[PDB]
């Protein structure tokens, strides 16, 4: 049942809402909506999508000093290792932005181009 | 490109991807080929059923 | 890096791959080269609990007074 509501609004203040999901799993998804038609992605996809980083700088930037949560520290460690697991082959952040641009090409309507 | 589209789908829902597939699985390759000829045989009986209407509209 | 139950690759800090995954000792890095188990292991363990709340009971609150 829970999750996170962040209603992004651009300066044009045409607006985005982003959810985040808590699955029973410890898998965390993102919820988006594009072509009015909404999309899920895993968090970890975006995170390593942002920023070229570490998987000690997520961690870290998540719990941080907090490192007392047993909870939070199984939890996390399921995230990032079940990342590790679906997407062996995603090592470097370019090579994730090639995995998303290759499954929104089609509905981007960016190709002979992009 | 409607694969690759399903393949978005795929990441983005799992019940959603789900409905097209049913859908892809509601097609089938359609006209079956050996299905086709006993069709074309159907189709003769259509012969028989079809309304021989007439030109329609130079009539 | 050893935390907790998480062992990030000390040079590059990538989750490298479960001391009980690997053969050898040395875990090694699936982006540096680093050895491990052949260096040993943070013995993984973590004093986990319950959150004083999955059991609401009279008692519990026999707890409170
Ligand atoms: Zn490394």
């Amino acid at each position: 049942h829970y999750g996170i509501q962040i209603r992004s609004v651009r300066p044009d203040q045409t607006s985005q809402t982003n959810v985040l999901h808590y699955l029973n799993d410890g898998q965390v998804t993102f919820r988006f909506s594009w072509r009015k038609n909404e999309y899920l992605v895993p968090v970890v996809m975006i995170l390593k999508a942002l920023c070229h980083t570490s998987d000690r700088e997520i961690f870290d930037g998540i719990i941080g000093n907090d490192v007392k949560d047993s909870f939070l520290t199984d939890r996390l460690e399921l995230l990032l290792r079940g990342f590790k697991k679906r997407y062996p082959h995603l090592q470097n952040r370019t090579q994730v932005l090639q995995y998303l641009g290759d499954k929104f090409r089609v509905v981007f309507q960016a190709s002979p181009d992009q | 490109r409607p694969s690759a589209l399903r393949n978005a789908l795929g990441e983005a829902f799992g019940t959603k991807k789900a409905k097209k597939a049913i859908a892809d699985l509601e097609r089938n390759r359609i006209d079956s080929d050996k299905l086709t000829d006993s069709a074309i045989d159907i189709v003769d009986s259509v012969r028989t059923a079809s309304k021989d209407l007439p030109t329609r509209a130079q009539l | 890096s050893v935390v907790g139950s998480l062992i990030f690759c000390l040079d590059c800090g990538d989750l490298l791959e479960n001391p009980n995954a690997v053969l050898g000792s040395n875990v090694e890095c699936s982006q540096c080269k680093a050895i491990y188990p052949k260096s040993q292991f943070s013995n993984l363990k973590v004093v986990t609990t319950t959150a004083d709340d999955a059991f609401p009971s009279s008692l519990r609150a026999k707890k409170s007074v």
